């Protein structure tokens, strides 16, 4: 819902949603073909699940 | 700031916090 939403806000006025409570996987941000980019610079992208 | 939220005599209630 925060990735597939239909509408997002401008870059100086930004939606900030606070994720929490919940499971942290991120392999749908891994094997979609759908992103165009995708890049981890602090934490390393295969230890996140 | 919220960081947290879920929604869902005759009668004694106890309760422990």
């Amino acid at each position: 819902e925060v990735f597939n939403a239909t509408r997002f806000a401008s870059v100086y006025a930004w939606n900030r949603k606070r994720i929490s409570n919940c499971v942290a996987d991120y392999s749908v941000l891994y094997n979609s073909a759908s992103f165009s980019t995708f890049k981890c610079y602090g934490v390393s992208p295969t230890k996140l699940n | 700031n919220c960081t947290f939220e879920y929604v869902s005599f005759k009668n004694l209630r106890e309760f422990v916090f």
